[PDB]
């Protein structure tokens, strides 16, 4: 029925969060990286032709 | 002089693939130079969170 009030007169523990030094975290990682589907393409298509249609 | 034509062409073949090789090397090795100075100010990011985390211990420490 009653409710002891100690943990009340104190900081009672593990409620919320409890926070120690924690450093370096080093936010996220990256989206891939810039991609180069075009380029390779492109150059797919120029050594295609310097091989086959560039006799 | 046929042949004398079919070598300066052919140098003009070599001129543009070694030139097209080396707009690509250029450009690679470009973007790279980019990523690590992208990696290099994530790690700057990180020290000076860190920082942040250090101050924030003493600040929250003096409210408590």
């Amino acid at each position: 029925m009653s409710k002891i009030e100690s943990a009340l007169q104190a900081a009672q523990p593990g409620l919320s969060r409890l926070r120690g030094g924690a450093g370096g975290m080093g936010y996220r990682a990256a989206t891939t990286q810039a991609e180069q589907p075009r380029s390779s393409l492109l150059d797919t298509i120029g050594r295609f032709a310097k091989a086959g249609a560039d006799m | 002089g046929q042949n004398a034509q079919a070598k300066m062409i052919a140098a003009q073949t070599a001129a543009g693939r070694r030139q097209a090789m080396e707009i690509m090397r250029q450009t690679n090795i470009q973007n790279a130079d980019l990523s690590l100075q992208a990696r290099s100010k994530l790690e700057e990011a990180s020290a000076e969170l860190t920082s942040q985390n250090m101050q924030k211990v003493q600040a929250i420490g003096s409210i408590r």
